[PDB]
């Protein structure tokens, strides 16, 4: 099965890290938890912006120009990052924007972290049709000394 | 490509401040983070500080925590870094950098995977 993880501003808008306002380790810790032991696919400038393997998850890079870094896995295509994968029970794509919107169709499961932060941006989460999919958890966090804005973090299924 | 350009180096006497500056000749995009590192006399070099650009959040150096600030203007494309409570082991080549690389990984990240420097600039602290 194939997974999006997500966090998302206000009206949808992401970004890279370098780019988006708020400093929440609580989140990053909800990342790590929900992709450790688990294949991550992701495009060429989040491989960028992470600047090594995250460790613990078998690292696939998306492009369509050849690798710069043999410490991961780079492929061409949709298909061949699935492939990449092999036989596990849960695939994780962690963006970014156009990554996302070619494996959306693909998906089952949604991890997404809304946060309560308004963010000037033109890249955004890929518009997805709720009455298409269940929320199965959700659990509210204010601002507090480490952790910038509120935040919820919810999982959604397909029906 | 960008050029970094550093400026306000300098030689001063332990206790007192002094305040670097790095301008970028383009304008950087959002999704860059910009930041210092320091060599000094046969040791490796090390990390300073770090903001990114677009968020303008920052992250420090142990040994330099609570006495410098990293700031940057968005409008003039430069970064400052405000050093206070200079110290003799504060002395070193300074080194202005820029990359894609989030600003967070900077304190463990091997500079050279850091594509855009600077040339450096000499900071001296004395206690004579
Ligand atoms: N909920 C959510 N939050 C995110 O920040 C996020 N980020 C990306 C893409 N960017 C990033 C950037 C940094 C790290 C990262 O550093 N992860 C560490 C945890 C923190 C750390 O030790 O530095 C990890 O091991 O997972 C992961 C993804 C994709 N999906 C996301 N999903």
């Amino acid at each position: 099965m194939i997974s999006l993880i997500a966090a998302l501003a206000v009206d949808r808008v992401i970004g890279m890290e370098n780019a988006m306002p708020w400093n929440l380790p609580a989140d990053l810790a909800w990342f790590k938890r929900n992709t450790l032991n688990k294949p991550v696919i992701m495009g060429r400038h989040t491989w960028e912006s992470i600047g090594r393997p995250l460790p613990g998850r078998k690292n696939i890079i998306l492009s369509s120009q050849p690798g710069t870094d043999d410490r991961v896995t780079w492929v061409k295509s949709v298909d061949e990052a699935i492939a990449a994968c092999g036989d596990v029970p849960e695939i994780m794509v962690i963006g970014g924007g156009r990554v996302y919107e070619q494996f959306l169709p693909k998906a089952q499961k949604l991890y997404l972290t809304h946060i309560d932060a308004e963010v000037e941006g033109d890249t955004h989460f890929p518009d997805y049709e709720p009455d298409d999919w269940e929320s199965v958890f959700s659990e509210f966090h204010d601002a507090d000394a480490q952790n910038s804005h509120s935040y919820c973090f919810e999982i959604l299924e397909r029906r | 490509q960008v050029q970094l350009q550093e400026s306000g180096g300098g030689l001063v006497q332990a206790g007192a401040s002094l305040r670097l500056s790095c301008a970028a000749s383009e304008r950087l995009t959002v999704d860059y983070a910009i930041g210092w590192f320091r060599q000094a006399p046969g040791k490796e070099r090390e990390f300073v500080a770090a903001i990114s650009w677009g968020g303008g959040l920052t992250v420090y150096g142990e040994s330099v925590e609570g006495r410098f600030t990293i700031s940057r203007d968005i409008a003039k494309n430069t970064m400052n870094l405000q050093m206070n409570v200079l110290r003799p082991e504060d002395t070193a080549n300074y080194y202005c950098a820029a990359s894609r690389i989030s600003y967070r990984v900077w304190n463990t990240i091997p500079y050279n995977k850091l594509t855009l420097w600077g040339r450096g600039t000499q900071v001296t602290v004395s206690s004579h």
